[PDB]
RNA sequence: UAUAAGAAAUUAUUAAGAGCAAGAGAAUUAUUUCAUUUAUAGUGAUUAUUAAUAAACGAGGAUUAGGAGAAAUCUUAGUAAUUGUGAAUUAAAAGUAAAAAUCCGAUAAUAAUGGAAUGAUAAAAGCUAUUUAAGGUAAGAUUAAUAAAUUUAAUCCCGAGAAUAGAAACUCUUGAAGAAGUAAAUUAUCUACCCGUCUUGAAACACGGACCAAGGAGUCUAACAUGGAUGCGAAUGAGAAUAGCAGGAAAGCUAUAACAUGAAGAGAAAACGAAAAACUAUGAGAGUGUAGAAAUACAUUUAGCAAUAGUAUCUUUCAA
RNA sequence: UUCCACCUGAAUAUUCCCUUAGGAAGGUCAAAGUAUUAAUAGUAUUGAUUGGUAAAGAUAAUGAUUAGGUGU
RNA sequence: AUAAACAUACUUUGAAUCGGCCAAGUCUGGUAAGCAGGACUGGCGAUGCGGGAUGAACCGAACGUCGAGAUAAAGUGCCAAA
RNA sequence: AAAAUGAAGACAUUUUAACGAGUAAGGAAACGAAAUGGCGUAAGGACAACAAAAGUAGUAAAGAUUUAAAGUAAUUUAGAU
């Protein structure tokens, strides 16, 4: 035989739209074609982020979009995730491209004079990506991450799944 | 020397280098072991290192030029045939009439039957 | 396939042929010579065992010349023979320790 | 619709005729390989041409009576110091120091002739012919100076690139009177200990198993967590009970609603309850120019999300 | 303790237990999911070190042991 | 110096397991043990194939289904290929 | 694994390269370039002659016995009785 360090196993990268969503399947078809032909790292990035699981595509609120678009007035924020609404703070005028807009987030963005785009329109308008800002939400804000580990640990304790007689 | 029991080695002649490269030569292109078939693929893989033909490849290996490391690392390890390893057996040094160890220029007789 | 990989194969094959053709002819034009020197030392043998072979005093120069050379080259034959004798003595002393 | 392709059917001749499959060849080949032969820049040894000195060694040495050998003409035989061999060394002749054979070293490569396994059929970065000439580094050849030279000069030869013209479509045998393949039975060579299980280890002198059919063993309810697909999103659920609708309905539809989880956290508790509209580092992406030149590789402008780490600041606690 | 094929593929260390025919933390392993990535090494070389094993010693320190001279 | 992009860093969830056994240019107790217990590595367990007649561990070498060749351990009087 | 192509072909595409032993154990379903691929038992909701008589069946169902074919395999298909 041959002395290989390890044998061939599937590479743990997703390369298609998870699930049976007909529209998300077409979006992966559109951007897998765009990245293969245009050879643009922007389409490669969007295609890769379209194939992540739901937990790995965290939301971005309108407050975060406003802060990141402050010094980018004439730009199109591109976040591959759902865009929620932060009712604590106002929404300025900006153009956002996202997979899905919350009913209140879409109204707030529109009522301020902005625009709510989808990814098909963005590819039609800015295929390689020229006036866009790539944005992703925070991953560590999940509450599940608090209980990972050993709660007896001296340095970074876990958070003790509550149960029988938890004080 | 540390791995002496598991290998036999020696000093090749120029004709030995040529036959190994021409018959058993290969390159690692895109992670694929593509056998040598034209100068275009050798130019594509090693054009940056000023090796644009197979005879540049042979000369660099034989004389150990400045870009030996890059050229040698692109060359896949040759897969040889079988041949009479030793007189007694391969459990003793070639000095004792065995199979492993440093054969010096006598390694070309073995390579002749294995290429 | 060799031409495709090594276009220099045509230059070093025709030129290799001309080396081969002539080199073969040198064998022929050394056998014709070594036919004379081998048929001039027969008529120095069957002419020496025959009559003279006490009457052991046989002529010193029964061997006859077959290839003619100038006087300058004759001096070089004895110059060469002196050198090869020195080389044989040079080597024998060395390995004799 | 315009042009070749130009099908089927027909006319005259005969070197007069399918498809498929199996086998044997033919010509040119691809990958691998078997057998035989052939050259491998040994300056190694022998391979009858004469003579001399030898370091050593045994014998011999001075009339045909009986013979061996050869058609020789020349040797052999045995009944007081002439001579024989000779490692090695030397002289003369020959020798430009590559023949053939054997041995000793070095190697195994190019080629040719016959096959074998899996294929292919096509024309060339095939091969061949004509033109000019990059080249021939001991060695393509002939010459001269000289020479333990892979040292020099000359003119003859051949000739890579390229331009221009050339050429491949075949034979035989067997098969619905049963081909090739496949299957069953028998024979022959090689091959094969009883399954399941505990065990370091069972074919085991360890246990269960006489045989067959049917039945036969990770399921259901409830709480939590991770995770992949789904809806909505500072909210989600409200098939909480329950109340209405059409239809007659254990199904379906509708109820601004108590509550559950979450949006705020720390403290035993009293009492409290979050910004310097943040900072630093590396990091995703977007352009312009040049060049290789096929893709691609550098120079430079810009943005700096996620993540990790470290900082200020703020709520609570004796203590973060 | 009931179907097939394919891929990866182990363990007898350590801590605690009324523990010793058994558990939990942990190591080995599998499957899911990520990050352009101060985030490669069961290797050799050069350079500065660490150690007290094999060996060595035995009027060199602590011990063990056979004798022979010289002096009081 | 050499190697390394199906590299590297992992995160989460979880299975089985912690009766072991053998070898040795190794050690300790023992007269000794196919005994008892350890250091380092390789194996058997979990493993078939060629050889040692036979064998869990020895030697060569680890396995998709086949054809052709060159081999390894080891062998060439017959069983038995040479 | 990487490149190419990609609304539907089809054989779960095309090419190149590397690999394939294995007890305990793991790899749920779905996921077009598919985050392993499939066979079988029974029941429920659909689909099954697209032109207004729409899967098979007394011109012989299910079952049983065998003969052959397809599949690496689980199994499936057809003939005869």
């Amino acid at each position: 035989a041959i002395d290989l360090d390890r044998h061939h196993v599937r590479k743990h990268v997703s390369k298609t739209a998870r699930g049976n969503n007909a529209y998300m399947k077409l979006l992966v078809r559109l951007y897998g074609f765009l990245a293969r032909r245009t050879q643009s790292k922007f389409a490669k990035t969007i295609l890769h982020r379209l194939c992540l699981s739901r937990v790995n595509r965290p939301i971005v609120s309108t407050s975060k979009l406003a802060c990141l678009m402050k010094k980018h007035p004439e730009e199109t924020a591109v976040c591959v995730n759902t865009v929620t609404y932060d009712s604590r703070y106002p929404v300025p005028k900006m153009n956002v491209c996202a997979l899905k807009f919350t009913k209140t987030a879409e109204a707030a963005i529109t009522k301020a004079g902005g625009k709510c785009l989808r990814f098909d329109e963005l590819a039609l308008k800015a295929p390689t990506g020229r006036k866009t800002v790539l944005i992703r939400g925070k991953r560590n804000v999940r509450e599940a991450l608090k209980h990972f580990g050993k709660v007896c640990a001296k340095k970074n304790p876990a958070k003790q799944y509550k149960g029988k007689q938890t004080k | 020397r540390l791995v002496d029991p598991y290998v036999t080695y020696g000093y090749p002649t120029l004709e030995t280098v040529q036959k190994l490269i021409y018959k058993r030569g290969a390159l690692k292109i895109n992670g694929n072991r593509m056998p040598i078939t034209s100068n275009c693929m050798i130019k594509k893989a090693l054009g940056d290192k000023d090796v644009v033909c197979v005879d540049d490849l042979v000369h660099e290996i034989y004389t150990v030029g400045k870009h030996f490391k890059e050229v040698n690392n692109k060359l896949a390890p040759f897969k040889l045939n079988g041949a009479k390893i030793a007189e007694k057996n391969k459990k003793i040094h070639f000095i004792l009439g065995g199979g492993f160890g440093n054969r010096e220029l006598l390694i070309n007789k073995l390579l002749a039957n294995m290429i | 396939a060799m031409v495709k990989l090594n276009p220099y194969a045509k230059i070093a094959s025709h030129k290799l042929a001309q080396v081969a053709k002539a080199q073969a002819a040198h064998k022929a034009q050394y056998a014709a010579k070594m036919e004379k020197i081998l048929a001039a030392k027969k008529e120095a043998l069957n002419q020496s065992v025959a009559k003279r072979f006490i009457k052991v005093k046989v002529e010193n120069n029964l061997l006859k010349a077959t290839v003619k050379r100038t006087a300058k080259q004759d001096a070089y034959m004895k110059k060469y023979d002196g050198i090869v004798k020195a080389n044989a003595k040079k080597y024998a002393e060395k390995i004799g320790f």
